[PDB]
């Protein structure tokens, strides 16, 4: 429980950055903040492109270029990344990208580098059955190019994981009327965007 | 008739270890790069357009 | 999970779930029976059916 | 073959889990290790012998 508690406060960077959601309820974040997922730089696969991963990372590219900024990272969505791993040459049956293995931890493609996660669909979180912003209608990004220079961000504070003993920090009842106790962790990021064109994202929808 | 284990009712062995499929991480935190930062909102200046 | 706080938000909580799993145990056996005179057999010409 | 087992790799990473493992038929192993190129007709993976 320890350790799991830091992962889930490193995951949120993502949702917030990525989809302006709440992580925990999943509901699109109220301010209507920018978010990278704003950018008007879309590729839309429809079913002759999707099967083709490679190409739609070069339409993404092409479409940071001609808004005049050069790209140097890609994320993709764990299944995305395994579907581009996996791309086969179309007579000879060949993989293409043979040094991308199943595609878990691809550290690099074309020049960009990258990183690969599910937090790049929103996760579990953003399709939480009563509330998660993508629950009925989703925008399945697969992808997402830019220059990731433009995302600024940085911890502004930290509180450590630590017990607590009293009173009721949830709302669920007291901890000593209830012979409970709870751990706690925090973390603080500042967050901004310095353009909505130094992204695009690779979507079907 | 025969005495069987049946009849001890035997509880089960633990095993130590919790087993757990993995989390994705965050790409934000190794596509960006952290800037040291104070408390509060930031201001960056931008060029809107060029002579 | 993670959830995102204004300045004097109310703090919610989501905990870790678990749960155990069972192993069986199974006994397996083999049995294999033969004559007295197989091992005279065996043991007087050197057949080596008895190693296999 | 190759297809199939690269499939098969797909269903449990995109339930989380990381295979380490792959268990074959001793009749599918054959037909794995003796699939022709598509185009030029040689063996695809030479290095498998007869699969066994």
């Amino acid at each position: 429980m320890a350790d799991l508690s830091g992962v889930a406060l490193g995951r949120a960077l993502d949702l917030i950055g990525i989809h302006g959601i709440n992580p925990l309820t999943g509901a699109a974040l109220a301010g209507t903040p920018p978010k990278i997922i704003d950018t008007t730089n879309v590729v839309e696969l429809t079913t002759e492109t999707l099967g083709l991963p490679d190409q739609a990372i070069e339409a993404a590219v092409g479409l940071v270029l001609d808004d005049s900024i050069s790209p140097n990272g890609l994320a993709l969505d764990n299944s995305f990344a395994f579907k581009l791993a996996t791309q086969r040459h179309p007579t000879t049956g060949q993989k293409l990208y043979p040094e991308l293995g199943f595609g878990t931890d691809i550290s690099g493609f074309m020049s960009l580098g990258a990183a690969v996660s599910d937090t790049v669909r929103g996760g579990p979180e953003a399709v939480t059955p009563s509330t998660g912003a993508y629950r009925t209608t989703n925008p399945n990004i697969k992808a997402v190019v830019g220059d990731f220079s433009a995302f600024r961000w940085g911890v502004q504070a930290n509180i450590p994981l630590t017990l607590i003993e009293y009173g009721d920090p949830d709302g669920s009842g007291d901890l000593q009327r209830k012979n409970e106790l709870a751990i706690r962790a925090e973390v603080v990021y500042g967050v901004g965007i310095l353009s909505t064109d130094a992204f695009a994202v690779v979507r079907d929808a | 008739a025969v005495l069987k284990t049946s009849s001890f009712q035997l509880p089960r062995h633990l095993v130590p270890g919790v087993w757990q499929k993995a989390q994705g991480q965050s790409v934000l935190a190794r596509l960006s790069n952290a800037e040291p930062q104070e408390f509060g909102e930031q201001q960056y200046m931008t060029l809107t357009a060029p002579p | 999970r993670g959830e995102v706080v204004g300045e004097s938000a109310e703090k919610s909580e989501s905990t870790a779930t678990f749960a155990p799993v069972t192993s069986l145990v199974r006994k397996v056996q083999v049995t294999q029976r033969f004559s007295q005179e197989v091992k005279w057999a065996d043991e007087s010409r050197q057949l080596g059916v008895l190693q296999t």
